[PDB]
């Protein structure tokens, strides 16, 4: 909420929505090069 | 700023009961609580009544004292009643609380038992009016037994009852 | 119809922060003073404070300085934080509603079921049995132990009971 | 014939037409007309479309390092972006105590920064109310009542139609009706139900009471420029001393204005009742205090010396009301929409007419020898119901059948 | 879970799963499907060659 602070959070994403970019591995959301998603209420 | 209420009101079934408040400058509203249940309003002004509340409850205010009368008390509404008055500094001022109980079984005398140890213990049992005082410390709130009576215990004796005293 | 539901921990250590959260279901968060109350067995019913949807609060002067109430209109939720709780701050905590307007004739509506908390110094101790005829348990923590008189909460925070035959 | 669009509204005729309908008695009801419910929607719609080209103050929810009448003003310093997206600046401002909340000292944030980002009001559009006339469409009519003793409800026997209504100024206020129409003969008491104490009471005066204000702080406004073409007008240093805002009501008029109010209130509650007044019993700041807009700044005045009297049935002193100033404004009680008011340079003065009251009666007894009246407010539909009380919209049904001793060949 | 991504904006994320993780399936009755496919293939043989 305050734009000078950050938070480290975690979530559980499905495999079909997550693509690599290359202990753990770096990934990204699938539409990070096409558009931006609108979350349904 | 204090609001004074009687500590207990005991009536017979089929008899009316009255609860008085004092020290009130504005309109007084009455709440009924139950052990393990949420509070609810029964008289939300000096005289008004909300929907769903039966017509056994009626209140009236005269000067600085507001009274609540229950017409024909039953085994139901054996409960604690509080009052509420709005004030300028503290937004809501509540009363001390009045316990309304009914006598559906006749009076029984308690049985005391003392045990030498260094801890001294007195056990009290089998009395229907639960308001008992112990003199010689930690004392219990008198809880209900399985046979619809009351018991209590003391730790460290004489006990005082309504018209009686037992010293051991 | 609007219903209110409390949620929080039941055991709080002394000199800590007590946090509760009341979630509403149905209705809207506008034009309503969301209030917090408690029902102590020693001092009766009490009022802690209310909060409007804008952010304006109103706390009780007895609990002023160690209380904070906040809202969350995006999730239809509000929360209470009490600071530096002691052994006398145990009660049953309710969340309620007040209509916006004049409070001279206003009464609390939409009561919750009540969440019971207890502030004790949790020193876990085994029971000590003394014969008397009957038996006595000197000090133990926590409730319960089977053996039947009910338990006694002492000033040191340890329970005690007795049994006779 | 600003935020109140004079562009969209068509020009009216220079002179209106008012036909006096003779022998006509029509039943009116001010409490259930649909001319105030459309008006409230139009006030909201023309309010929130003038804040659409204005700047959105979303970069300003930051951590504010804040230091110190007394305690009202806080000196807050904070990071801020620049037109260039690579650089940053460190700025400061003077905020109020009613606008900031502690993060958990010397650690503050704005009060709205969990709910929404406020939209700063544009510094060129004005907040002055202008008169708007509500004209009827084709095939309809607006029937003004012209009785001087009308109490809102019931039959009016002096019905006259009109082209358009008179000039109604959208003045928003609480506990007092500033800049309104005056009654002609006597002080009028209007309520939906007198006996019910849950209904607000509208008091309309026949003479006005003048109120004058000060904001004695000589404020300086500085433009902290956020990005490309976007600015944030903060508060700079205050030149001279710092004194609280206040505004005054003359004692010799408010006394016997309350006398006329009590004399007209004893006609509904009895000839022997003791009429009392109390200050307020609300919980919100907009309900407890007399909230209005003087000169561009939103004042919340503590009207406690005005409503403090008792009345039993048998020359230059003034009452000073201290007021507080807030900058983050949630006006129409919509959840998630605030507005930041920029500061105004110099000294701001009211001059206004108190032309009505919004009272609320405390009940309690069916047979009471005393009555307590406290100021109300809240909903803004009662502000415009004191002006649209004589009007009524009707449709024309011009088709009739009648018996006549003649037949078609 | 709710993650506050700004003023009044929340992102609803998937938290922990209570219990075991199993595949989401789609049950279709067998005899009813065989009868329905028979009803389909009768008129398909009518329209396409007997
Ligand atoms: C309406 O008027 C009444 C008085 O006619 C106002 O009540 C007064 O409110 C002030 C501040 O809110 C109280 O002062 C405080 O009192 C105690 C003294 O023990 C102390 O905690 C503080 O230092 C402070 O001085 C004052 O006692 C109280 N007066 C009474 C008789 O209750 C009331 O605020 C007004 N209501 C409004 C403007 O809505
Ligand atoms: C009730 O009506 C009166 C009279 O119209 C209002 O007072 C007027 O308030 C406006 C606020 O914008 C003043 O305009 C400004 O005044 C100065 C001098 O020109 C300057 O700062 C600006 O250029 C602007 O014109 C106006 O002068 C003032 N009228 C008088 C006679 O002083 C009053 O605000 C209304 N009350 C409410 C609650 O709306
Ligand atoms: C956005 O990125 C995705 C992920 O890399 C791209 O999808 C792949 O595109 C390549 C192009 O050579 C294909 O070979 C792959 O089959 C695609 N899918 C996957 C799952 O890797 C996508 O094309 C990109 N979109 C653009 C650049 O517009
Ligand atoms: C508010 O605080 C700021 C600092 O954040 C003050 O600005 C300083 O004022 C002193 C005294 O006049 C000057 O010597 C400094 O040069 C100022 N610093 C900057 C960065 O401008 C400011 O005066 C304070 N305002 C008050 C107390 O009204
Ligand atoms: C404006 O930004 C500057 C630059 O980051 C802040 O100064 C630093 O603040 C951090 C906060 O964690 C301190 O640890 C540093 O010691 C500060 N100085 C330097 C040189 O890095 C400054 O606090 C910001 N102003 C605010 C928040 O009001
Ligand atoms: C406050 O009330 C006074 C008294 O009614 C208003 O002064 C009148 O204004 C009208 C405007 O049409 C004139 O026709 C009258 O001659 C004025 N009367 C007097 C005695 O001066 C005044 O305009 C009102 N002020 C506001 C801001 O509405
Ligand atoms: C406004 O005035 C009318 C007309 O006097 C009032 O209407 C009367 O209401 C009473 C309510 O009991 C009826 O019995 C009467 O028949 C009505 N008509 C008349 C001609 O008296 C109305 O109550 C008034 N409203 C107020 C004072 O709020
Ligand atoms: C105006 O308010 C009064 C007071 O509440 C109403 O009179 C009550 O009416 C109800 C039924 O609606 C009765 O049960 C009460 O006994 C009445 N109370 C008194 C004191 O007479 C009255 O009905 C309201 N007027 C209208 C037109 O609805
Ligand atoms: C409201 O009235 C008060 C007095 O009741 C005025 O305060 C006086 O203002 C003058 C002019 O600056 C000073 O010389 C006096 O010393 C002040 N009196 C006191 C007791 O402080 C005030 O200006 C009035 N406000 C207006 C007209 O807006
Ligand atoms: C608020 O402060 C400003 C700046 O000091 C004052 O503006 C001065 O006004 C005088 C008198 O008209 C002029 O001679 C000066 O040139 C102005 N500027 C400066 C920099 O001194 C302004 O008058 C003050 N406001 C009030 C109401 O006194
Ligand atoms: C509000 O302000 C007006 C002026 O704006 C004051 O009217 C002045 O009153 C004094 C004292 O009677 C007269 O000498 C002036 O001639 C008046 N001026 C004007 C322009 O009429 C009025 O008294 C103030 N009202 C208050 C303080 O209640
Ligand atoms: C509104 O004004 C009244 C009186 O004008 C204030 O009441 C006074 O409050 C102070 C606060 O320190 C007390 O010391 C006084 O004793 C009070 N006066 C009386 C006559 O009771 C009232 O607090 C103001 N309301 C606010 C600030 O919300
Ligand atoms: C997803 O990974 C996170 C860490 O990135 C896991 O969170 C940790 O879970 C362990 C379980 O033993 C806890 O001890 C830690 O305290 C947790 N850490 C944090 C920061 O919360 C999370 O459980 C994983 N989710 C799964 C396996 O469903
Ligand atoms: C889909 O689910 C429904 C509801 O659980 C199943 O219907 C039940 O079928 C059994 C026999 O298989 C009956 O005894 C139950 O009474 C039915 N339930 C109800 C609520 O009517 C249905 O069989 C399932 N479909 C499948 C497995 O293909
Ligand atoms: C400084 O600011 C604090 C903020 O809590 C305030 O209480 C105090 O009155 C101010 N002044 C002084 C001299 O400490
Ligand atoms: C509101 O902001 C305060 C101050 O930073 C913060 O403690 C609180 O958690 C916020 N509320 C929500 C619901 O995020
Ligand atoms: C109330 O007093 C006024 C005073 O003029 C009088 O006209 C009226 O008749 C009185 N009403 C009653 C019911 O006595
Ligand atoms: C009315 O005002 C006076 C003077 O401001 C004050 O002393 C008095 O207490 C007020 N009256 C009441 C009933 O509060
Ligand atoms: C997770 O695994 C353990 C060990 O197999 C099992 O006993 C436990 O029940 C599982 N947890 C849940 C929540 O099902
Ligand atoms: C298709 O074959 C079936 C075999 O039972 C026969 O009854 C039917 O007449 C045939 N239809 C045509 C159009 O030849």
């Amino acid at each position: 909420e305050l734009r000078d602070k950050k938070q480290k959070v975690y979530s559980l994403f499905y495999r079909l929505d997550v693509v690599q970019i290359n202990s753990n591995k770096e990934y990204r959301l699938i539409n990070c090069n096409t558009s931006a998603c609108t979350q349904a209420c | 700023y204090e609001l004074t209420q009687p500590p207990s009101v005991s009536v017979s079934p089929g008899q009316t009961a009255t609860i008085t408040c004092s020290g009130a400058s504005t309109n007084v509203c009455w709440y009924q609580v139950k052990p393990g249940q949420s509070p609810e309003v029964v008289i939300f002004e000096n005289y008004k009544r909300p929907s769903g509340i039966p017509d056994r409850f009626s209140g009236s205010k005269s000067g600085s004292t507001a009274t609540l009368t229950i017409r024909g008390t039953q085994a139901i509404d054996e409960a604690d009643y509080y009052c509420q008055v709005w004030d300028s500094f503290s937004t809501f001022v509540f009363g001390s609380g009045t316990q309304v109980t009914v006598l559906g079984q006749p009076k029984a005398n308690p049985t005391v038992t003392l045990f030498p140890p260094a801890t001294l213990v007195c056990l009290i049992s089998d009395f229907y009016p639960g308001a008992v005082t112990v003199a010689w410390v930690e004392t219990t709130t008198p809880s209900k037994q399985s046979n619809n009576k009351y018991a209590a215990s003391s730790y460290l004796c004489q006990v005082t009852h309504e018209g009686s005293t037992v010293e051991k | 119809q609007v219903q209110l539901q409390e949620s929080g921990p039941g055991v709080v250590k002394s000199s800590e922060t007590l946090s509760l959260t009341c979630t509403v279901s149905g209705g809207s968060m506008g034009g309503t003073y969301w209030s917090w109350l408690r029902l102590s067995p020693g001092k009766g019913l009490e009022w802690i404070g209310y909060i409007f949807h804008t952010g304006e609060t109103n706390y009780s002067p007895s609990l002023k300085g160690r209380v904070s109430i906040s809202v969350d209109t995006s999730e239809d939720q509000f929360s209470l934080r009490l600071r530096s709780v002691t052994a006398a701050d145990t009660a049953v905590y309710f969340c309620a509603s007040l209509p916006r307007g004049q409070l001279v004739n206003a009464y609390f509506r939409n009561w919750g079921r009540g969440s019971l908390v207890s502030v004790t110094a949790a020193s876990t101790k085994g029971p000590s049995v003394f014969p008397l005829l009957g038996c006595l348990v000197k000090d133990y923590f926590p409730e319960p132990v089977t053996v039947t008189f009910p338990a006694v909460l002492q000033s040191s925070g340890l329970y005690s009971l007795s049994s006779v035959v | 014939d600003n935020v109140w669009a004079t562009h969209a509204c068509v020009p009216t005729d220079p002179n209106p037409q008012e036909i006096h309908l003779e022998n006509v008695t029509e039943e009116f009801n001010m409490w259930k007309n649909n001319m105030v419910e459309q008006m409230h929607t139009d006030i909201i719609s023309l309010w929130d479309q003038s804040l659409k080209p204005c700047v959105k103050l979303t970069p300003l929810c930051v951590t504010l390092q804040c230091t110190n009448m007394r305690g009202e003003l806080k000196n807050c310093s904070f990071n801020m972006t620049t037109e260039l997206r690579d650089k940053k600046q460190k700025v400061y401002s003077l905020f109020y105590r009613l606008d900031v909340v502690q993060i958990n000292n010397k650690e503050y944030r704005l009060i709205n920064c969990n709910t929404s980002a406020c939209t700063q009001a544009c510094p060129k559009v004005s907040f002055e109310p202008i008169p708007i006339h509500y004209c009827a469409p084709a095939g309809f009519a607006i029937l003004k009542c012209k009785d001087k003793k009308f109490n809102g409800t019931g039959p009016c026997p002096s019905v006259s139609t009109v082209q358009c209504t008179h000039g109604i100024k959208p003045v928003v206020s609480t506990q007092l009706l500033l800049n309104g129409s005056l009654a002609e003969e006597e002080v009028m008491i209007r309520s939906e139900n007198i006996t019910n104490n849950a209904k607000n009471i509208l008091v309309q005066f026949n003479t006005p009471v003048q109120i004058n204000c000060t904001r004695p702080n000589n404020n300086t406004r500085k433009s902290i420029r956020i990005g490309p073409g976007q600015a944030f007008y903060a508060t700079g240093d205050i030149i001279g001393d710092i004194r609280q805002a206040h505004c005054n009501v003359s004692k010799a008029t408010w006394n016997e204005t309350l006398g006329k109010v009590v004399k007209q209130l004893r006609k509904h509650f009895g000839n022997n009742t003791i009429i009392r007044f109390a200050n307020s019993s609300g919980g919100d700041l907009e309900v407890t205090t007399h909230s209005f807009n003087c000169g561009g700044e939103f004042f919340y005045c503590n009207t406690s010396g005005l409503f403090n009297s008792t009345w039993i049935s048998n020359s230059n002193d003034s009452i000073t009301l201290p007021c507080r100033i807030k900058q983050i404004i949630n006006m129409w009680q919509r959840i998630g929409q605030c507005m930041y008011a920029p500061p105004i340079q110099g000294v701001i003065r009211c001059v206004s007419n108190i032309t009505g009251l919004i009272l609320t009666r405390d009940g309690g007894s069916t047979n009471s020898t005393t009555e307590t009246f406290r100021p109300g407010g809240g909903d803004m539909r009662d502000n415009w119901r004191s002006e649209l009380y004589k009007y009524k919209v009707v449709k024309i049904e011009p088709l009739g059948v009648a018996p006549t001793r003649c037949k078609r060949r």
